[PDB]
């Protein structure tokens, strides 16, 4: 029905409906940021297993006017009451109140909109609110999610309330309706981001989290700040520059993978024969390994000094050092890539 | 996890990645607000067990602290300051490998943006010590790894979800990942 090559603007989301919402936000004169936020709200509804206002995020944004990129940081934080030894198992760190970090998504949206928005706040929420009350058919992605977690969903009434039909998980095509989130979204549109963090919604969040055994308090919410990063991580790739977020995200690692690999000068020919394709793909995996080796040194750069670690990871020579240790005809033991921890 | 790419008419762009962590997060949904919460604490390291990766002190929990993430939302820009690519990925821990493969398939192998997004993927993150491949990978690739002593194993489902937009002389080319079933929009 469509070539997916566009003359002026494009939105690529993991659900058609959210892509449209995005595009329609541009048509009505919204910026990239406006279209972005607008689409993510759609995505937190249509792919509810993936992301949403109960989470956190990162946004990389290029300003064509100022010819500059930036990063906005809205990943979740550990509660004031959290401590290093608070878990003793996987089971404990993955289910219930305690496995919940302080959500960031909403402060994220606010700052991005406060800096690059052209449409009103409430405009962004509008089509998602409609979608939530009316309901929509379940798409492939959320269908498999449901199937994958059938048992944990059906055995929990509060999930099954929205996610089951006759106490069985919804299947692809069946109608999902999200009545409680729609009200929520509407309160956010009217009252603003304040409603979530220090507002009409705050106490309910605390109670919900704590009732299931978390330790998140009002103070956590009240204090959460999204963060503007003026100088994102960058790497040179021939004619071009790549922008990406530094730690706590995986920019450094992707920087290393690509910096290692750009030294083989890959071309069309790298895959034109099985002989060369095999080698190419081997090199790729080895670079992964070498890059993952160094990952284990990374953390919040507000807590751990990783300044030099990152400068290294993205260094031109550091990359050249590891490339020379790649053998064309074999992989290696873990030890070989010198994974470090201090 | 979800990623999306965006290109506005004025040539500005956003790469965005968002997550509640694992499928359905902590599996707590408010009966009042309907808000479904993240299990992002899982992403810190413990001084206890392996998932895998031994205790890594730079990622231990502290109050007010951000867990290390696998996510990498990216934008490539020409020397002439015009946007050339907006890409990223989502899905378990295969985010950073898939993103790189997407960039490589387009930038170096010369694949169109849709092929870049659909092309079979592979993954190794060192810890743990296995190379994983998608079920419809080129089998000559499999053999080449298996004879350079890689112990491969096929993925049951698929590796990651990629949303990209590339600049072409014909305009903006876009693709959403069929593995998760999205489609793009534009004008
Ligand atoms: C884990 O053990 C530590 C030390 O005994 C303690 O702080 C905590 O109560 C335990 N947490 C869980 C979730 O079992
Ligand atoms: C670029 O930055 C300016 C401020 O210098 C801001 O007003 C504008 O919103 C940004 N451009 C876009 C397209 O958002
Ligand atoms: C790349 O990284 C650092 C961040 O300040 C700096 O050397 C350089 O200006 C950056 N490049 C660009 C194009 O921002
Ligand atoms: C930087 O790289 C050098 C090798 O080129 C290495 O000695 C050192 O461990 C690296 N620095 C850090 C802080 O990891
Ligand atoms: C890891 O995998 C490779 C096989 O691909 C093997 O050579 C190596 O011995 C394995 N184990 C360790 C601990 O490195
Ligand atoms: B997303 O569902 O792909 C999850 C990404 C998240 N944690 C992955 C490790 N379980 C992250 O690192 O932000
Ligand atoms: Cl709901
Ligand atoms: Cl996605």
């Amino acid at each position: 029905p469509d070539n997916h090559v566009y003359t002026r603007a494009a939105v690529a989301a993991d659900a058609k409906q959210c892509s449209k919402i995005g595009r329609d936000a541009l048509r009505d004169g919204g910026s990239a940021v406006d279209a972005a936020i607008a689409a993510l709200l759609c995505v937190g509804l249509m792919n509810a297993h993936s992301m949403g206002i109960g989470g956190g995020l990162f946004l990389t944004i290029y300003n064509s006017t100022t010819r500059k990129a930036e990063v906005i940081n809205a990943r979740e934080v550990a509660p004031r009451l959290a401590f290093a030894t608070m878990f003793n198992s996987s089971e404990q760190s993955q289910k219930g109140g305690l496995s919940v970090a302080v959500p960031g998504e909403i402060r994220g949206y606010e700052l991005a909109h406060q800096r690059h928005g052209r449409l009103p706040w409430a405009r962004l929420f509008q089509p998602s609110i409609q979608l939530a009350r009316q309901g929509f058919p379940v798409g492939k992605g959320l269908a498999a999610a449901l199937e994958n977690k059938r048992t944990v969903i059906e055995q929990q009434p509060v999930l099954c309330e929205v996610f089951c039909r006759d106490r069985k998980v919804l299947r692809e095509g069946e109608r999902l309706t999200l009545p409680q989130l729609a009200d929520t979204y509407e309160t956010l549109a009217i009252e603003g981001a304040q409603a979530f963090y220090n507002g009409s919604l705050t106490a309910q969040i605390v109670k919900d989290i704590q009732a299931a055994g978390g330790i998140v308090t009002a103070e956590d919410l009240n204090n959460y700040r999204a963060e503007l990063i003026e100088h994102p991580l960058n790497i040179s790739l021939g004619d071009a520059v790549l922008y990406m977020p530094s730690a706590p995200l995986s920019g450094p690692v992707l920087a290393l993978i690509l910096n290692i690999l750009k030294g083989y000068n890959f071309s069309r020919e790298s895959v034109e024969s099985p002989e060369q394709k095999g080698l190419t793909y081997h090199r790729i995996v080895e670079a992964f390994r070498f890059a993952y080796a160094k990952r284990t040194l990374l953390g919040d750069p507000k807590f751990v000094d990783v300044t030099e670690v990152v400068r290294n990871m993205t260094s031109e020579f550091f990359a050249a050092q590891l490339r020379a240790q790649i053998s064309d005809d074999t992989t290696h033991p873990i030890s070989y890539y010198k994974p470090e921890f201090y | 996890t979800a990623h999306l790419s965006v290109v506005a008419e004025d040539g500005s762009a956003v790469s965005a990645t968002s997550t509640i962590n694992l499928y359905f997060g902590s599996k707590v949904r408010s009966p009042v607000s309907g808000i479904l919460f993240n299990n992002e604490m899982d992403d810190f390291s413990s001084p206890s067990i392996t998932n895998g990766v031994p205790p890594s002190p730079a990622n231990f929990i502290q109050p007010g602290k951000q867990p290390l993430s696998s996510m990498c939302p990216t934008i490539m820009v020409g020397q002439d300051g015009q946007v050339r690519m907006v890409v990223g990925a989502a899905g378990g821990t295969q985010i950073t490998t898939a993103t790189a493969l997407a960039i490589i398939y387009n930038l170096w192998f010369g694949y169109d943006v849709k092929r870049a997004v659909e092309e079979p993927r592979l993954h190794n993150q060192l810890l743990p010590n296995v190379t994983t491949v998608e079920r419809n990978i080129d089998q000559a690739v499999t053999a080449a790894l298996e004879t350079r002593h890689h112990h491969t194993q096929i993925a049951s489902t698929f590796i990651a979800v990629v949303q990209a937009i590339v600049r072409t002389a014909g305009g903006w080319a876009a693709a959403s990942d069929s593995r998760k079933g999205g489609e793009p929009a534009g004008y």
